[PDB]
């Protein structure tokens, strides 16, 4: 699904 | 609303290019891919940048950094900074911009088939674009959640909060006695479901239509630094045209170029204008932009 919200 | 291009060179012709593509596939549609750099002609400060208000406001209630204001430990622990910033970037304290309105254009003509937005101004919404358009993939103000037990909460408590000299005694859950804020997306939160699960059904459609109103894909104004709301560009059929509106060549478009890949290094609004000339519906924007 993409996993939380973060930057990389 | 008024813009200028970026630099001496003309985007034009390039901009050309995509009012062709949508020419040759009349019943095609578009799926927009947007980010914080459609709303700065709109005003909205950045929390990032030390020449706002904002900013040093942050700065003075002890903000580690910037991005902490989006974290949710640091949220748990010391609520003012965010409520502090809730304050200034309050949906509706701004307005739309001439892109933002080019989406509402796009809806008129039916040629949008969504729109995936990271910015949390709810800015194309309040443009007119449709709910079943948009997929605002880190959340918005319309509702507020308990950071604990999830119940939900009606938007008006929190930001009546927000006009108080000082704030103070932040909203508690009625249940729990969590923290409540506004369903926005933090950093190490999760995204709402309905962001992987149309991508999912988004995708078989840019794929369906390949082997035949040949799609086209447009980013416009993000960084593509944020994930997952940045795998989306990579994920694009290899066979589905993309078009990059950026000030910068940016995320994919910079690692693994594609052959077909359109990169215009234009502003947002400019773009718009530049765009809405080459299609010919300048009578019909014009009418948007005055109502
Ligand atoms: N008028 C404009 N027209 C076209 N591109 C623009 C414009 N203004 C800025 N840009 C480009 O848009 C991008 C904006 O990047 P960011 O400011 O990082 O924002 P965004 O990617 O959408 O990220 C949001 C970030 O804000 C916070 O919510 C969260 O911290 C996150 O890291 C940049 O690549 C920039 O070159
Ligand atoms: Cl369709
Ligand atoms: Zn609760």
């Amino acid at each position: 699904k993409g996993g939380a919200k973060r930057h990389r | 609303m008024a813009s200028m291009s970026v630099s001496t060179a003309s985007t034009e012709m390039s901009v050309r290019k995509i009012a062709a593509h949508m020419k040759s596939n009349p019943n095609a549609k578009v799926i927009f891919m947007v980010g914080a750099g459609i709303s700065t002609s709109c005003g909205i400060p950045d929390f990032r940048s030390p020449g706002t208000g904002l900013y040093h406001n942050l700065a003075r209630l002890k903000l580690p950094y910037p991005e902490a204001v989006f974290d949710v430990d640091f949220f748990q622990s010391d609520p003012l900074p965010f409520y502090t910033l809730a304050k200034e970037l309050y949906p509706g304290n701004f307005r739309p911009s001439k892109f933002h309105y080019l989406l509402k254009l796009f809806q008129d003509k039916d040629v949008l088939k969504r729109v995936y937005t990271q910015n949390i101004d709810t800015l194309e919404r309040q443009a007119g674009v449709k709910d079943d358009l948009i997929i605002e993939a880190h959340g918005s103000f319309a509702h507020c959640h308990c950071i604990g037990c999830g119940k939900v909460y009606p938007p008006q408590v929190f930001k009546s909060k927000l006009a108080e000299h000082p704030i103070k005694d932040f909203v508690k859950c009625d249940v729990c006695g969590e923290l409540v804020k506004p369903a926005i997306v933090f950093f190490g939160e999760d995204l709402p479901d309905s962001f992987s699960e149309t991508w999912l059904n988004d995708s078989e459609w840019l794929r369906e239509k390949i082997t035949t109103q040949q799609p086209l894909v447009i980013v416009v104004g993000t960084s593509l630094a944020v994930y997952p709301f940045a795998s989306l560009p990579e994920e694009i059929p290899r066979k589905v045209k993309r078009v990059l509106c950026n000030l910068e060549t940016v995320g994919d478009f910079k690692a693994n170029k594609r052959p077909t890949d359109l990169i215009v290094h234009q502003y947002s609004d400019e773009f718009a204008e530049q765009l809405v000339e080459e299609l010919g519906w300048q009578e019909d924007f014009e009418k948007i932009l005055t109502a």
